[PDB]
């Protein structure tokens, strides 16, 4: 079964090696799209799936072992 | 309308300018 | 076979425009994404982030083709396109063979399954979008 | 509508028209700098009362 | 849509026309396809335009309010896709229509206004 | 009284909107245009031709069409400041 | 033509014009008024 | 003495800032601009190209930078007749 | 001056602007060039006309 979670202001990269003072850029690029569905997998019993990419990938972790 | 054009409608309606032009018309009389 | 706890957060990238403030030492503080609502959008406008009062004529909008059909010919034979391609003897070049085609049902999969082709050159058209277009004669 | 006027519905024509730099946008600014002047223009005449 | 060549966009809906027995489709003023014929039961169709228009977001500042309302213009409340009018200049929506009135405040067009009142 | 009989004129009026009127519909007319290009439909050729062909195709359509919109809002400037004139001499007048 | 000035007195029957005359005590000798005007702009 | 409390009003002058920096803002932006050209830069044309295909890539580069100087010397001519019919009404105030 | 791909003229100057690790070279208000680091000694500097 699924599990999504509310990813609110996530995944935004430079977009160039390009140093910036204090200026407003507006940029055009693949950019994970604001306040979305991110799904919450768990893969622990033990099942990780083979997703797809279609566009690159946005993924978070949040684990102090090494797994 | 055509293709991509378009014409915006006017803030002030007639009716309004007439009620304009009606108050110089008493006023000054 | 024995592990602990694992959690892993998945989303996908898409193509958006976005509006980003670098303050003064380089970095990215904030960021506006230009399609969300209607005030995100308007500052992605106007490329500030303070919006004085009043109408800002932003994006534009237009409703999208639903489904979508297609009335075609009635249907006919098919222009044997083997008369012109099959036949036992050419005409020199000096008096060419021409032929008018009527109307038919064109499929160009045939004329494919000839020969390794040494050119195969369209001027007007492209072959890979041969199929759809519906010529006269 | 720059982008309807120009390329019309097809959607590849889009990236082609954004390569001409701001043409586009400097274009709709002046058409709009020309509606904000004429209420003003009929306020200027009428609204002294 | 196609017919036999003709690619485009739009709504299709009978129509009052009557073209030549030799006549595929025509045009209006301004040389743009505006009717056709359906090659298969041969019967002439009126094609009209996919609703349009630009779209403005109306804000009071973000340092006064976050709220918004947008309108629609010359857009039919019905074909856009709480308090939604219909005026004469397009589909007014997030804002209600009172009797009362007040000064300008952001203009609207045809002797509309609105403002954040309470 | 006689002014009723003097107008049952205002062509200053007309000439406005007829100004406007012919600007929009050259505007409009300027997109049959193959300006040097096979066909002056976009989506003909953006569909009855390869992906890397259509291109110069349409940068052919581009150019044309993007001249005709800056004539026309050059045009709406130069025009709008007479028209702010006249108002201005309305409202001294009035 | 010429450039003219007012009296060391500065007092017109009582009307104050301080805020539009130039003031001495500045190196650019603008007025209390002009110098609202060029802190906007 | 009511006057200052009003100022402590100048947008007409503020926007005859905004306009000329906006023209010279976009005027320089207008650099960073392909036309359609394998390159926006008249040097790495060459680098990489030879004459006979560099001149056609540096002509259509030309071609639109020297139309965005029309459009920029254009919109200064219409721009300064207002400001110079402001001039006159302020002398004729005066 | 080519500082990496970068071509243009200009004279060097030491600089206090402070780049990001990642980052190559800056550019100002109005999309120019106004900054680069030196590939071979890191450091950055300001490009005056
Ligand atoms: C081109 O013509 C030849 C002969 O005119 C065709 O060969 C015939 O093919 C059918 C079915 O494959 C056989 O039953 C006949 O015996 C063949 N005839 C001979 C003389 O060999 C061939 O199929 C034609 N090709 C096309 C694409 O139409
Ligand atoms: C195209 O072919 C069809 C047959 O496949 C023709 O069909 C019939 O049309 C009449 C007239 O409306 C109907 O009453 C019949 O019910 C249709 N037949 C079927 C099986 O549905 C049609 O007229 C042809 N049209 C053209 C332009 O050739
Ligand atoms: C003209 O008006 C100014 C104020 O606009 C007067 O100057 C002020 O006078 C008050 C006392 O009445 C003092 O408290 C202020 O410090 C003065 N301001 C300054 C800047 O000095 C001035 O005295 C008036 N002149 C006359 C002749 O009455
Ligand atoms: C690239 O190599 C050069 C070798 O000359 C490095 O320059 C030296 O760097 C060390 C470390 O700071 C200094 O002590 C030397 O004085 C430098 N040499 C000279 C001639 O000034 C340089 O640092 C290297 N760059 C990188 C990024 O590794
Ligand atoms: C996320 O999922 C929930 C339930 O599936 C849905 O209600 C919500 O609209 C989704 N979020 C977005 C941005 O679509
Ligand atoms: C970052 O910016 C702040 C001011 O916002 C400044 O005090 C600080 O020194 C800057 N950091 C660096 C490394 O320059
Ligand atoms: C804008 O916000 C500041 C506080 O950051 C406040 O002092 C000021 O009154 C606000 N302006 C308006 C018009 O609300
Ligand atoms: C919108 O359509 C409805 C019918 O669906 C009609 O009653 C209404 O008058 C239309 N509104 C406008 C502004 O034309
Ligand atoms: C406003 O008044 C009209 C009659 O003049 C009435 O029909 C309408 O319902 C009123 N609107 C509201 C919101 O009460």
């Amino acid at each position: 079964p699924p599990a999504y979670t509310n990813s609110f202001t996530r995944g935004v990269y430079y977009p160039d090696k390009v140093f910036r003072s204090s200026v407003l850029h507006s940029t055009q690029d693949l950019f994970l799209p604001f306040f979305s569905n991110v799904t919450w997998f768990h893969a622990i019993r033990f099942d990780n799936p083979v997703l797809p990419f279609n566009d690159g990938v946005y993924f978070a972790s949040t684990e102090k072992s090494n797994i | 309308k055509f293709n991509g054009l378009t014409v915006l409608p006017p803030l002030l309606t007639d009716e309004m300018i007439a009620q304009y032009t009606s108050a110089l018309l008493a006023g000054t009389i | 076979w024995t592990a602990g706890a694992a959690a892993y957060y998945v989303g996908y990238l898409q193509p958006r425009t976005f509006l980003l403030k670098y303050n003064e030492n380089g970095t990215i503080t904030d960021a506006v994404d230009c399609a969300l609502d209607p005030l995100s959008e308007t500052k992605c406008t106007l490329k500030s982030f303070t919006v004085e009062k009043g109408i800002y004529q932003t994006s534009n909008f237009r409703v999208q083709p639903t489904e979508s059909i297609v009335r075609f010919p009635n249907i006919t034979n098919l222009c044997p396109f083997d008369e012109v391609f099959n036949a036992t003897r050419f005409a020199s070049v000096y008096a060419w063979n021409r032929k008018r085609i009527s109307n038919c049902v064109a499929d160009y999969s045939v004329l494919y399954n000839f020969a390794p082709f040494f050119a195969f050159k369209c001027y007007g058209v492209s072959p890979t979008k041969l199929n759809d277009l519906c010529f006269t004669n | 509508d720059c982008t309807m006027y120009i390329c019309g519905d097809s959607t590849e024509c889009s990236n082609l028209l954004l390569q001409y730099g701001s043409f586009c946008t400097q274009l709709k600014r002046a058409l709009t700098g020309i509606a904000v002047e004429q209420d003003k223009n009929t306020q200027e005449v009428f609204a002294q009362v | 849509f196609n017919f036999n060549g003709l690619t485009g966009t739009g709504v299709l809906t009978e129509s009052n026309k009557k073209f030549l027995p030799f006549q595929q489709f025509g045009r209006d003023i301004a040389d743009t396809t505006d009717a056709v014929r359906d090659p298969q039961t041969l019967e002439i169709l009126d094609i009209t335009p996919c609703s349009f228009g630009g779209v403005s977001v109306i804000t009071p500042g973000t340092n006064t309010s976050n709220q918004v309302a947008v309108l629609y213009q010359g857009v039919n409340c019905t074909e856009v896709p709480s308090n939604v009018f219909q005026t004469r200049a397009g589909c007014l929506i997030g804002a209600e229509y009172v009797n009362n009135s007040y000064e300008c405040d952001i203009p609207i067009g045809a002797g509309i206004c609105a403002s954040y009142q309470t | 009284g006689k002014i009723q009989d003097s107008l049952s004129a205002l062509g200053k009026l007309q000439d406005v909107v007829n100004h406007n009127a012919q600007a929009l519909n050259t505007l409009v007319k300027q997109l049959s245009s193959k300006f040097g290009a096979i066909s002056s439909v976009l989506n003909d050729i953006l569909s009855r031709l390869d992906p890397p062909e259509a291109e110069v195709q349409i940068d052919r359509l581009i150019t044309g069409r993007l001249q005709s919109l800056q004539t026309y809002v050059t045009q709406q400037l130069i025009r709008a400041a007479e028209i702010r004139a006249s108002a201005n001499l309305a409202a001294t007048k009035m | 033509k010429q450039i003219y000035k007012t009296p060391p007195i500065k007092y017109f029957g009582g009307f104050n014009f301080s805020q539009i005359l130039p003031d001495p005590s500045k190196p650019s000798k603008r007025s209390p008024i002009e110098d609202l005007l060029f802190n906007k702009v």
